[PDB]
């Protein structure tokens, strides 16, 4: 499973409603029940990235309520409540079910 | 749960070079342990993981000639070993646990080459 | 529908883990069609049975059964000692309609997520 | 946890009927707790009754989903047929957190997948 990303990196500047778009190349409905399986991760340049979203739709504790994202089959958003003064940094999707794959960049 | 990854290294060539992973907080009775590569840049690509639950000798394509995995439970750490090495040595490999299928959560420090 | 490999997704106290479950026959007896993980031994396995009856109402009867390894002292073999058990039955009828049904199984599906039941069952602290 | 207001939204096939019931009181005899909903009737109202036991630990969760119909020649209604609904729960006393809410959540997904959604609505076999 080959994994595409939105274009290489955004022009964020404050306080905008910039969502990061991440297209699958194949169904993302493995799971009997509808779950998608992707999650998101953020990887600030110095240190070992974090996990933020899993199951495309849900939280995971130690993360402030402003990120969100929306699910779908194929296509995918990363939707954040504005820019704050340390969100930066490269964002990566992944899909985790069976053969794992990340891909992309900001 | 916390893992501990143990040392940068700069051999040269590529005849042999030990990296291993020291898991704390858990066992290996059901979470897997993945060794995802980061490379340089974007594009961090997944190498192969250990569960006892799935065989625990899956790799992932153009890796499996370049890369072996052992376990050990006495321990309770993992290493692994590269055959060759000549530029795909370029930057960090991590080490990272989390359940069966599920993503990955927590992740050690990584160590470069 | 026939039987076909279930693969649950978001399931745990944390709500990260998921079990895959394929079939494992269906007992002519009386029509009791199993569902088992592949833990490599067959006393080790977590079960579901489903099993649809017919009339003067019908049946529905779905068992969860899960045991829980421990390694006894002496012996390699693992027992099975502590064993968790999950009941459900439905008693539609026969003038029943269809959407009722559904509304009953998604009405006790959503009531098993309810911050009420997550008490109920973690802690065992009864409602008061 | 004392009996709150229970809310619960998207139920039903078109996931949009959404379902409000409050706690009308705790039978002391067999320690039972029981929620309903306010339809203005005595009887056609969905009623829910949990309750855990000490010993064995047992869990029991029941639902009763009643039917109207407009009776012939009566001015008021009356109760038809009703759905039921049993859950039972056995855990053991050295049952740990993890096993017991791995089974509840696992019975709960599981009441949503294709396999058992095809088994109740259209109530056939496997």
């Amino acid at each position: 499973i080959v994994m595409s990303q939105s274009p290489s990196s955004l022009a964020v500047s404050i306080g905008e409603k910039v969502t990061l778009t991440c297209k699958s190349s194949q169904s993302l409905l493995f799971s009997s029940n509808q779950k998608n399986y992707l999650a998101w991760y953020q990887q600030n340049p110095g240190q070992s990235p974090k996990l933020l979203i899993y199951w495309a739709s849900t939280r995971e504790s130690g993360v402030p309520d402003r990120f969100t994202g929306s699910g779908s089959g194929t296509d995918f958003t990363l939707t954040i409540s504005s820019v704050k003064a340390e969100d930066l940094a490269i964002y990566y999707c992944q899909q985790y079910f069976r053969y794992p794959a990340f891909g992309g960049g900001t | 749960v916390q893992l501990q990854q143990s040392g940068p290294e700069l051999v040269k060539s590529g005849t042999s070079v030990k990296l291993s992973c020291k898991a704390s907080g858990y066992s290996f009775t059901d979470h897997s342990l993945h060794w995802v590569k980061q490379s340089h840049g974007e594009s961090l690509e997944w190498i192969g993981y250990f569960s006892p639950n799935n065989g625990g000798t899956i790799y992932n394509q153009k890796f499996m000639g370049k890369a072996t995995l052992t376990v050990d439970r006495s321990s309770s750490t993992a290493y692994m070993d590269l055959h060759n090495l000549t530029s795909a040595d370029s930057a960090v490999y991590f080490c990272s646990t989390g359940w069966d299928y599920g993503p990955f959560d927590s992740w050690g420090q990584g160590t470069t080459l | 529908a026939k039987l076909e490999t279930v693969t649950l997704g978001f399931i745990g106290k944390d709500g990260k883990q998921t079990l895959v479950l394929n079939p494992r026959g269906v007992n002519p007896t009386n029509g009791v069609a199993s569902l088992s993980q592949a833990g490599a031994v067959p006393a080790l396995e977590k079960r579901v049975t489903v099993s649809v009856s017919q009339p003067k109402n019908y049946k529905v009867q779905v068992k969860i059964q899960n045991p829980t390894a421990c390694t006894a002292n002496g012996s390699c073999d693992p027992s099975v000692t502590r064993q968790a058990y999950a009941d459900v039955t439905f008693s539609f009828t026969q003038y029943s309609t269809d959407e009722e049904r559904a509304f009953v199984r998604t009405e006790l599906a959503a009531l098993l997520a309810s911050p009420l039941l997550i008490d109920a069952i973690d802690q065992l602290n009864p409602a008061y």
